[PDB]
């Protein structure tokens, strides 16, 4: 329905085939600490105590009342603490299968339940942290309540995995989900879908809206930005689909369905395709006998915006639900920067890669050139399809200044929304960190 | 002793820390001996204004105080305009209207208000000599550089033998420009900044 | 001659026609009327002001002392004043004090309103509201080697209304203090002897204010007690003026009269059931010892507690007869000290170092509640830089912590 | 009272102003137009040849040889009038006193001219030896202004100093350099026809040419300024007349 | 109308006061911080010079030129003294007649009159004025024309200031240094009209 | 040398924030690539100087004259050394070595003086001494008249490098184009060595006003070349036959080498475009107005094209990606601004015969304006909440 002109595709050979398979078995599960942005931990597990599924792990000291669930039953195992004893990651070790029960209910009476009641269960089973606000990107408080909950059903990430195939397994948790949603919005409930079919709620608070075009197109920022635009007195809610399939699924039986489908794909993978775990899977564990021999780097999420899992951090995200698996490469070449190369993908078409239209390459982490000053050479403009100034706003976002930013339009924004800037920059920057700082800024001043 | 005399030389000066007071040393300077009588011109101006403005500070009207102390500069300066244009005829040829824009000068006004108004006459006398002093500098070795670069000539004295003449030296014609004297004041400002490091502006 | 009348006349003629425009202008269109101001909406008084007056002049004249060391120019930003109702042209001047914190409700700075119609003001009670006492001295004894502990007594047996960890303000008049007339006992003429203090001299003709904390817990009634360190000159520059009114508090002797002015206070201790931690050094005893009495006689809290105080030796030390009795009389109280460097006479078996270092090793790096407990701390400046160092180093966010710099 | 007090004060101090301001200016206006009339004569005396120094030399010598006069354009002939205190400036610039010029016949773009004209005869004895035609046109960036000393006879120049002129030195302003004002000696005005024969050279003029001389390097439109400087003053429209009865006689 | 047009060109363009003949740079310099500040002093700038110039044309033409009220005697030594007086009496009128009538108009302009009531900008305008003989309303087109090429000059530099958001300037330059340097710049662009006949 | 190293060689650094993966364009690959772009230009101003300057010395000159002339002056004998030849039959070799000896030297001193005030405060300053300095230097060295003595193009340099750029910043901060800085510190400092008749055609003794010059004193019948005396022809004109600069005198290699820096991306075509809208509408109007004094009103748009730098400033110059407007609007005005201000100052200004860089330095203060415009209407569009 709304056509996205501007933006990029990445074509980055070893896409999933999009088959599901069961996936390799896995037996430690963990919470990321950093990702939950805004949230200092208050522990209530020691190494050595025992924990069910659904049960608390801790608290949120500046967001109070939302509780963090274990993924999986189990006995704590590892407690890892970064510098100035940040939390990292909490090691649950599989063992055994129980949980905690909660109310059931029938699919008619999920369009007619209570938000009170809605919102005790959802916190309770602690699936109340899928929920991200705009702006600031943060859990939202148990308290407050907006006017329309962006349920991003469609994905556009290189290597992402299909949603229509995942979501067609599932169409009666679906609906549930849905539902829950429409009773619980207080508003309108806006489900972004490609031209597909997908299962259908009955109630009048659904809409459904379709975008057409190139990887900006999936994202909550571009849904948000396009049919209700966000602003500091106007905040929506995302939540990726297959929270919504938790939801539903929760609401219809009474327990956690804490099961997930990620796409193991990469330049560097023998045999991309679809597998099944559970969040906070081990990658390390996940990834074995399934990886081509060499220096390699396992990342969770997309390689447009991952984080590094080696050590502690080697956890599938809460909010992430593909990995993505590339060589990495770390050869001096001479001439390399000046050769025109038949292999060097460039969206600007100073190299003959552009001309093989439909070419796959074989990707690797290095990053040509070194770090300059931004030149404004007009990349930046044609990956921003939202009705922002891009070059004048991430020159106001490196020089440090935030209400200058807040006027143009930074609020909208969000980490994973300036991946593709931050990826064709001419300077080789990294804008990902600038926007966390001055957000963090203008959240704390006020 | 005199301390007050050279208190506002390099601390304080007019063009340096403060702001005020540029417009006659953007374009009186072409050569030196202008920018000379300019300067004589706004100790003699400074200091004699302050020395009444004091001296009536006491019974001020207060709501017209700015209208008094313009009348007292506008009787001291139309006679200096006079005596120039009596004594001096071919500097005040060169002068024109800038003679005139002393009535308006910032450094004599602020001075004026600041420090006249507030204090006895003899410290006014004494602090518009020591800030017509600061001026100066700047005015003498703002022009020194411009006439010397651009006539090789200082005071009408021939210095480097001009290229017309049969000399070996070429009048860099920028120098009679304005953006020559802006250039100078930068880097002569950079200069004094970088010698005495506590005037430094911070980033915001 | 004809001209210079001439010109006299018609320069006499112009100037009075500008002048009669300015004043009909400045006179006929302006409002030329009184304001009225409210300094509180619930009391009827009204504070009249004027159109051309600033608001801090304004206040002072009516004798509001509000909080003001410079009168303008941003120097201190102490001119801060509520308001209810006012005009929306916010100056930069005061912007760059008020944050959009601030800027919600607007509040403006004293120095920098001209009251142009009737506004009114929210100002907070002590903002008109202060007390005074003339306080007899008791006992000026010496219980440190540069530290006095003054003890003073409140007129008719009244004692002062004020929470543990507030501090009264003194004043001096002009006065001459040599140093000689001050009593020390043979404990600590040590160091006196050797860095030759008595031939200082102080010079103080201005009345001037200071602010001491007090070493008294609320219970304890009709005493004001506290401990004064001497702002000596530094051993690098010996030809500095001395300490102005820390030469006067030394110089005060027992039976003595003096003048103190209102309980105030900002550095508290919160109301919650988390642990407190105290670290001492130096002179900062006075304010810690209020609220370590506080919690464990007045509130008898069941929390649990521990102080930590460091010294340059074994002289240096006091207070722990109330301390050791303190913990023998109660289990959540748990003191410990530090030197940092003892002398073969003290033969010393404790702790030792700087405090930071005793209180890690002995207790942060091994504790499994980081960051959960709260700390007061007060003392020299590097002794608090330390702390707060390793603190953040520890992971501990700058709520929990909770100091107070004696000025810097 | 206040009111009264103010008023009384500012009175006061307009009145003591204005007294000490009137007779420093009234005190110094005889200076001032003796100092006018000094740089005039300076440079006429300069433009002649006779060699001054120091403002009563200048005086006296200008007193004995020279001896302003007027002319008008339209006739060529003498009139009355002051012609120590004429000002062509003001005269030209009043509406009254001046005609308009049209755009074919204003070559050198002034597109004004004052109804009375005035000349500087040099003199020594009864007879006349020099006469001084004061020009003027526009150059390129500002108005132009000089002498030329014409001879007896109404052909020969001996002399031209631009006294008022505002054009870039070293490349335009190169009007002033003696070397190039040297030039002018022995040069021709009018051919044998009696026709304007000034001719500015682009490149350079031949040695000892009739009417030749040398142009502005890299300034041919500073060369052109007074090339219909003295086009235009040298026609009809200008002096031609009075050069015509000079010629004639009657000097 | 050709003549009000070219008048009005060459005082925004030909003879641009704060670029062509420098005049007012300490206000220029210090009220640039701020792009709408600058915008807002400027319109002060030219809405002054809409009425300081033709106002100070008739005292002149009526009651200063040389024997101009009587003959024989000539009153041009009072012109500096009654030139900043009449403009600082007259921009004082206009001020407070717009405080107390147009509060709208008066919120946008109010702010900087006060301290522009005098200026050296003012004075040399109207200097060269004196000195150019003007008519009434060849004086109201010269200001008009000369207070908006003074704004463009202003609005231009606060600018471009602005811009200089991004830049690393050295620490012994930050902010006045800088500030001169490119103001000679901007004279040094602004230097490509000078020629023009008009 | 261990400092080639950085120039020949990648970083070879890996992703270590999120964004995994990079473009392969970078800061040196744009640089390089547009000083790569005006070697065409560059390699036929060398043969044009050089053919140039053998019409001239055979027009002026003959029989001992030449021998005279080439023994005293250095470079025609280091020409006939190297073995060329001097007469009216001089082959393109011979042409195009002449040339060179005329180019190269300015350009050797441009870069050493300027790459000393790079390094010097890059050392001071600790910054990565960086790319940017290759363009501006061959930019500053092709820009000016062949016959320009050493020790101005030295000064002009370090004034555009120095006053302009380095003070700023570096690259990414400077706001004014510093080899038009520098350019204009010249020309309005020595306006005798970068303006009139003498100085383009590098010959000695000879005087000749170039082709603009020519049309305002008498109109289109006034384009002669006194070389040969031949009419110049558009044709001429614009594949470079014309006396000029040495950098923009062919309308068709800078056209050559504009093309595949603007279908790389490089350059935005939204300034060029801009420029040449403006251009011709103000050609158009001035054409239809006409004079009958002025006679440069009647210069068609065609004419006023490959006429002056206007193809060498249009194309590699004015399109600067750090001083033009950052919005596309603003990128549109910026170049409508600069066209106008160049047929402006051609047309209506009699002191200078070309305005290009006058333009540009005056359009460099305003874009700034034009993007705050453009973003302001913006920040009123989103307020409005729809968009
Ligand atoms: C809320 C609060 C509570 C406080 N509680 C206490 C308390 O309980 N106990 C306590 O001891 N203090 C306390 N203080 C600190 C208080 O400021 C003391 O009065 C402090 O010791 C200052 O002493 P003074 O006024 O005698 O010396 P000051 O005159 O204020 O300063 C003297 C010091 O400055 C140096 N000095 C003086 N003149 C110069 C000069 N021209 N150049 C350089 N150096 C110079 C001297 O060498 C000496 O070190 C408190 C402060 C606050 C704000
Ligand atoms: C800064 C500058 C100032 C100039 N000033 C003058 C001048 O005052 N008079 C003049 O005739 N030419 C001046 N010129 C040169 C002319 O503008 C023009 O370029 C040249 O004279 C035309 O060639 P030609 O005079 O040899 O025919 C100046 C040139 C420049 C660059
Ligand atoms: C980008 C650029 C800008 C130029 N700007 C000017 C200028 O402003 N004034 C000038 O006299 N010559 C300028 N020139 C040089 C002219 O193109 C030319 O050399 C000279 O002006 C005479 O022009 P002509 O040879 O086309 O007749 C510029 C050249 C270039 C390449
Ligand atoms: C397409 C392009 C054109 C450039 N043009 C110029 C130019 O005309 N002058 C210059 O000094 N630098 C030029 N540069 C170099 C650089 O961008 C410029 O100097 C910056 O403003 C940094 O100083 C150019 C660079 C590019 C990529
Ligand atoms: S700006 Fe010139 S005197 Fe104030
Ligand atoms: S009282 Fe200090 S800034 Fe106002
Ligand atoms: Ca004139």
């Amino acid at each position: 329905m709304i056509t996205i002109k501007k933006g990029l595709d990445l074509p980055i050979a070893g896409t999933p085939s999009q088959v599901i398979s069961d996936g390799k078995a896995i037996k430690k599960v963990a919470l990321l600490g950093e990702e939950y942005v805004g949230m200092r931990p208050t522990m209530h597990v020691r190494v050595g105590d025992e924990v069910k599924k659904a049960q608390i792990l801790f608290e949120d000291k500046k967001n109070p009342g939302v509780k963090f669930t274990s993924p999986v039953s189990g006995k704590v195992v590892e407690i890892n603490r970064g510098a100035k004893r940040v939390l990292q990651s909490v090691v649950i070790e599989v063992a055994g299968d129980d949980q905690v029960t909660f109310d059931k209910f029938e699919a008619n009476q999920l369009a007619s339940l209570n938000r009170d009641a809605i919102k005790t269960q959802l916190v309770e089973s602690g699936l109340w942290t899928a929920f991200r606000t705009r702006p600031f990107s943060k859990v939202p408080a148990i308290d407050s309540t907006s006017e329309a909950i962006f349920v991003t059903a469609m994905d556009t990430n290189p290597l992402a995995a299909e949603p229509t195939v995942v979501i067609n397994e599932q169409s009666e948790a679906f609906v549930a989900g849905l539902d829950v949603l429409s009773a619980l919005t207080t508003g309108k409930v806006y489900v972004c879908k490609k031209g597909t079919s997908l299962p259908r709620s009955q109630q009048p608070n659904v809409e459904e809206h379709v975008f057409d075009g190139p990887h900006p197109a999936g994202l909550a920022g571009t849904h948000m930005h396009f049919l209700y635009p966000v602003s500091a007195d106007h905040v929506a809610w995302s939540i990726n689909y297959q929270d919504v399939i938790a939801v539903g699924q929760l609401f219809l039986t009474g327990e956690l369905y804490t099961q997930r489908v990620v796409s193991l794909a990469g330049p560097v993978v023998n045999k991309p395709r679809l597998v099944r775990t559970v969040m906070g899977a081990s990658l390390e564990q996940l990834v074995d006998s399934e990886i081509m021999p060499g220096e390699v780097r396992i990342i969770s999420g997309s390689v447009l915006s991952g984080t590094k899992a080696t050590g502690p951090h080697a956890y599938l995200g809460r909010y992430h639900l593909q990995v993505s698996v590339l060589r990495e490469g770390r050869d001096k070449e001479l001439f390399g920067w000046a050769m025109p190369g038949k292999n060097k993908f460039s969206v600007t078409r100073s190299f003959l890669g552009h001309l093989f239209k439909g070419q796959v390459y074989n990707m690797t982490t290095t990053t040509n050139g070194s770090d300059r000053s931004m030149v404004p050479i007009g990349n930046y403009e044609k990956v921003m399809p939202l009705d922002m100034e891009p070059t004048l706003l991430l020159r106001d976002l490196c020089a440090g200044d935030s209400d200058s930013a807040v006027r143009l339009g930074a609020l909208e924004l969000d980490e994973e929304d300036l991946a593709l800037c931050t990826f064709v920059c001419p300077g080789k920057y990294e804008y990902g960190q600038l926007l966390r700082e001055c957000l963090d800024k203008i959240e704390k001043e006020g | 002793l005199k301390k007050s005399v050279l208190a506002p030389v390099l601390d304080n000066n007019p063009i340096a820390l403060q702001v005020l007071g540029v417009c006659s040393a953007l374009a009186v300077t072409t050569k030196l001996e202008t920018a000379f009588v300019m300067t004589l011109a706004v100790m003699f101006v400074t200091a004699l204004s302050n020395f009444f403005v004091s001296l009536i500070r006491n019974h001020i009207p207060n709501s017209v105080r700015i209208i008094v102390q313009m009348a007292i500069i506008a009787s001291l300066v139309i006679v200096v305009d006079q005596i120039l244009k009596a004594y001096l005829y071919d500097i005040s040829k060169q002068l024109s209207v800038f003679v005139g824009l002393i009535i308006t000068n910032c450094i004599v006004m602020g001075r004026a208000e600041a420090f006249a108004m507030k204090s006895e006459p003899i410290p006014s006398f004494i602090d518009g000599i020591g800030n017509g002093l600061g001026y100066g500098f700047v005015l003498m070795t703002v022009g020194f550089f411009r006439e010397l670069l651009g006539s090789g000539k200082l005071f009408g004295l021939e210095v480097l033998p001009l290229i017309s003449n049969g000399g070996w030296y070429q009048p860099n014609g920028l120098m009679l420009l304005a953006p020559s004297a802006f250039f100078l004041i930068g880097f002569m400002i950079w200069a004094i900044r970088t010698f005495k490091p506590e005037q430094v502006e911070a980033k915001e | 001659m004809s001209t210079i009348i001439f010109g006299v006349v018609m320069f006499t003629l112009i100037i009075l026609a500008l002048v009669l425009v300015i004043l009909f202008a400045k006179s006929k269109l302006v409002p030329t009327g009184d304001i009225t101001i409210s300094i509180n909406g619930d009391p009827e008084k009204a504070i009249v002001t004027q159109p051309g007056g600033k608001l801090l002049t304004a206040l002072a004249g009516a004798g509001v002392f509000v909080s003001s060391a410079c009168g303008g120019g941003g120097s201190c930003g102490q001119c801060r004043v509520k308001i209810k109702s006012g005009g929306g042209d916010i100056l930069p001047t005061e912007l760059d004090h008020i944050s959009k914190g601030e800027a919600r409700e607007g509040e403006r700075l004293a120095c920098q309103v001209a009251v142009k119609a009737d506004m009114d003001l929210e100002l907070p009670e002590e903002i008109f509201g202060v007390k005074k006492w003339e306080c007899t001295v008791i006992s000026n004894d010496n219980k440190a080697t540069f530290i006095k502990e003054l003890k003073l007594a409140i007129p008719d047996g009244e004692s002062v209304p004020f929470r543990a960890g507030g501090y009264i303000q003194i004043e001096a008049p002009a006065h001459h203090v040599k140093y000689a007339d001050f009593d020390v006992p043979e404990k600590y003429r040590g160091d006196w002897d050797k860095f030759n203090l008595f031939r200082y001299e102080s010079k103080v003709d201005e009345p001037i204010i200071r602010a001491y904390s007090m070493a008294n817990y609320p219970e304890e009634f009709g005493i004001i007690m506290l401990n004064v360190r001497i702002a000596t000159p530094p051993p690098n520059n010996p030809n500095v003026p001395p300490g102005q009114m820390s030469s006067y508090i030394w110089s005060l002797k027992a039976g003595d009269k003096c003048t103190i002015s209102g309980p105030f206070g900002e550095f508290f201790a919160k109301d919650t059931d988390a642990e407190m931690v105290f670290i001492g050094g130096g002179a900062g005893m006075a304010p810690m010892r209020s609220h370590i009495f506080d919690q464990l006689k007045r509130l008898k809290s069941k929390r649990k507690m521990s102080y930590w105080y460091g010294a340059r030796s074994k002289r240096e030390m006091f207070y722990v007869e109330d301390f050791d009795g303190l913990a023998a009389e109660n289990d959540n109280f748990v003191w410990h000290c530090a030197l940092s460097d003892p002398q073969p006479e003290d033969n010393w078996t404790g702790y030792t170092g700087f405090i930071h270092n005793v209180l890690y090793e002995n207790y942060l790096k091994d504790h499994e509640a980081p960051e959960d407990c709260e700390y007061y701390m007060c003392g020299p400046p590097m002794m608090n830089a330390a702390v707060i160092n390793m603190l953040k180093n520890l992971g501990v966010e700058e709520e929990n912590i909770l100091l107070d710099d004696f000025g810097g | 009272d206040s009111i009264k007090k103010t008023l009384f004060v500012v009175i006061a101090l307009s009145l003591v102003c204005s007294i000490i301001v009137s007779a420093a200016a009234v005190g110094l206006r005889d200076k001032q137009k003796e100092n006018a009339a000094l740089d005039k004569q300076s440079k006429i005396l300069q433009v002649a040849g006779i060699e001054a120094k120091g403002s009563k030399q200048i005086v006296e010598l200008f007193n004995k040889s020279i001896e302003p006069r007027l002319v008008d354009f339209n006739t060529g002939d003498f009139v009355e009038g002051d012609a120590a205190n004429y000002d062509q400036r003001k005269a030209a610039k009043e509406a009254s006193e001046s005609i308009k010029l049209t755009a074919e016949q204003d070559k050198a773009k002034i597109q004004r001219r004052a109804n009375v004209g005035v000349v500087y005869l040099v003199k020594d004895g009864d007879k006349t030896s020099k006469v001084i035609l004061p020009v003027h046109g526009n150059g390129l960036w500002s108005m132009m202004y000089a002498f030329v000393a014409v001879e007896t006879d109404g052909n020969t120049v001996s002399g031209l100093t631009y006294y008022e002129q505002g054009e870039t030195p070293g490349l335009g302003g190169e009007v002033e350099n003696p070397a190039w004002r040297a030039q002018w000696v022995g040069k021709k005005l009018f051919d044998e026809n009696h026709k304007p024969a000034i001719k500015i050279v682009k490149g350079g003029a031949p040695q000892g040419s009739e009417h030749g001389v040398d142009g502005l390097s890299g300034a041919t439109l500073t060369s052109n300024g007074v090339q219909n400087t003295f086009d235009f003053w040298l026609g009809d429209m200008g002096f031609g007349p009075f050069l015509t009865k000079v010629r004639d006689g009657g000097l | 109308m050709e003549h009000y047009i070219s008048l009005l060109v060459k005082s925004i363009f030909i003879e641009n006061m704060a670029l062509s003949f420098f005049l007012g740079m300490c206000t220029f310099l210090a009220v640039s911080k701020k792009v709408k500040t600058s915008f807002g002093l400027g319109i002060a700038v030219i809405v002054v010079l809409t009425i300081s110039v033709p106002v100070n044309n008739l005292v002149y033409n009526l009651v200063l030129k040389p024997d101009a009220l009587v003959e024989g005697v000539d009153l041009s030594f009072l012109n500096f003294i009654t030139f900043i007086g009449v403009i600082a009496a007259l921009v004082q009128i206009l001020e407070m007649i717009l405080d107390r009538f147009f509060p709208p108009l008066y919120n946008a302009l109010g702010i900087f009159l006060p301290l522009i009531t005098v200026n050296c900008a003012i004075f040399g305008g109207v200097s060269f004025m004196v000195q150019r003989d003007y008519s009434f309303a060849e004086s109201v087109v010269y200001g008009f024309g000369s207070g908006v090429g003074w704004m463009l000059a202003i609005v231009a530099l606060a600018g471009i200031r602005e811009k200089m958001k991004y830049s690393d300037v050295p620490p012994g330059l930050r902010g006045l240094g800088i500030t001169f340097i490119t103001a000679g710049l901007m004279a040094l662009g602004f230097m490509s009209f000078s020629g023009v006949q008009l | 040398y261990e400092a080639a190293a950085t120039l020949f060689y990648t970083p070879g650094l890996v992703t270590k924030r999120s964004s995994h993966v990079r473009d392969s364009v970078d800061l040196k690959r744009i640089m390089i690539m547009v000083w790569l772009a005006v070697f065409p230009a560059m390699f036929w101003g060398m043969y044009n100087a050089g053919g140039q300057a053998i019409a001239a010395l055979n027009h002026l000159y003959s029989g001992d004259q030449l021998a005279a002339i080439v023994a005293g002056n250095w470079h025609y004998w280091l020409t006939e050394m190297l073995g060329g030849t001097m007469s009216s039959d001089a082959g393109w070799g011979s042409k195009m070595l002449l040339g060179a000896t005329y180019f190269l030297p300015i350009y050797a001193t441009v870069f050493i003086v300027g790459g000393f005030w790079e390094v010097l405060f890059c050392m001071v300053r600790k910054h990565e001494v960086n790319e940017g300095f290759f363009v501006t230097s061959i930019l500053f060295a092709l820009i000016v008249p062949p016959t320009l003595p050493l020790w101005q193009a030295a000064l002009g340099i370090t004034f555009g490098v120095v006053v302009a750029k380095e003070v700023f910043g570096g690259t990414g901060r400077n706001f004014l184009n510093p080899a038009l800085a520098g350019r204009a510190f010249l020309f309005f400092a020595y306006p005798a060595q970068i303006s009139g008749d003498l100085v383009w055609t590098a010959a000695d003794g000879y005087s000749g006003a170039t082709a603009l010059s020519q049309w305002a004193q008498g109109g289109a019948g006034a384009l002669i070349n006194n070389a040969t005396g031949q009419t110049i022809t558009w044709m001429d004109a614009f594949i470079g036959n014309i006396p000029g600069s040495i950098g923009e005198v062919s309308t068709l290699a800078l056209m050559i080498g504009a093309a595949f820096i603007v279908y790389m991306g490089i350059a935005s075509w939204r300034i060029i475009g801009g420029v040449m809208i403006g251009m011709i509408l103000l050609s158009t109007l001035f054409n239809v107005i006409g004079s009958d004094t002025n006679a440069m009103f009647n210069m068609p748009w065609h004419w006023h094209l490959v006429l002056g730098g206007f193809a060498f400033g249009m194309f590699f110059m004015a399109t600067d990606p750090v001083s033009a407007s950052f919005t596309n609007s603003g990128k549109w005005a910026y170049g409508i601004l600069i066209g106008v201000m160049c047929v402006l100052i051609r047309v209506v200004n009699p002191a200078y015969p070309e305005g290009m860089m006058l333009a540009i330095l005056f359009a460099n203060l305003f874009a700034p304006l034009f993007d705050h415009v453009v973003v302001e209407r913006n920040i009123k569009r989103r307020l409005a909440r729809y968009g």
